[PDB]
């Protein structure tokens, strides 16, 4: 039937109530989540296809790079509640994977302030109850769906996207399938 | 393009 469970997507064995219709995990020092983003542009496309009223939520996690992990997920908080991550994504990947210059949290700071966010504004949000609630969504989000590896999706936070069970053979029809996927999961 | 990076 085209979308079959165990295939395209698994079903959660306890789905999560009050979870965003479309929750996307990631971490700034997984490659994997790099492609996934800069790469094959999977959020972009998913967005592109999504029903009215169906916004695209994306976490970050705290298992990858220590200390820096989670002062990265902080960060991360920052970037959505200032509504940034359009400026800050990419430099964060690259600082991350490609130059490797973030090393510390001010070095996660530079980022935001060369991206336009003045350091009075990014130190705020920092230290604000927003970013600090947001932290603890992100955290708790993860832990909900039990959550193995980045990157994933889930559905109403009932349903794990499964690319691994998707047509690979060309990436354009690929990212699509993933797309479509997650468009008939939001309906469903 | 599936792989993860697992804890």
């Amino acid at each position: 039937a085209q979308y079959e469970d165990g295939k395209q997507y698994t079903t959660l064995e306890k789905p999560v109530a009050g979870a965003p219709q479309v929750l996307e995990f990631f971490s700034f020092f997984c490659p994997h989540a790099y492609q996934f983003e800069e790469v094959l542009h999977i959020s972009d496309n998913v967005k592109k296809k999504l029903p009215e009223g169906v916004k695209m939520t994306k976490y970050h996690v705290n298992f990858m790079g220590g200390d820096l992990g989670k002062d990265l997920t902080q960060a991360w908080a920052v970037a959505m509640a200032l509504g940034v991550e359009d400026k800050v994504t990419v430099p964060l990947f690259e600082g991350v994977q490609k130059t490797q210059t973030i090393r510390s949290a001010s070095d996660i700071r530079d980022v935001f302030i060369n991206a336009g966010i003045k350091g009075e504004e990014y130190d705020a949000a920092w230290n604000s109850f927003v970013v600090k609630s947001l932290v603890a969504q992100q955290e708790k989000a993860a832990a909900d769906v039990q959550l193995r590896g980045v990157p994933a999706m889930f559905v109403n936070g009932k349903y794990q996207l499964n690319p691994q069970g998707m047509d690979t053979s060309n990436m354009d029809v690929f990212v699509q399938q993933y797309a479509d996927t997650v468009k008939y999961l939001s309906e469903k | 393009p599936f792989a993860t990076c697992d804890s």
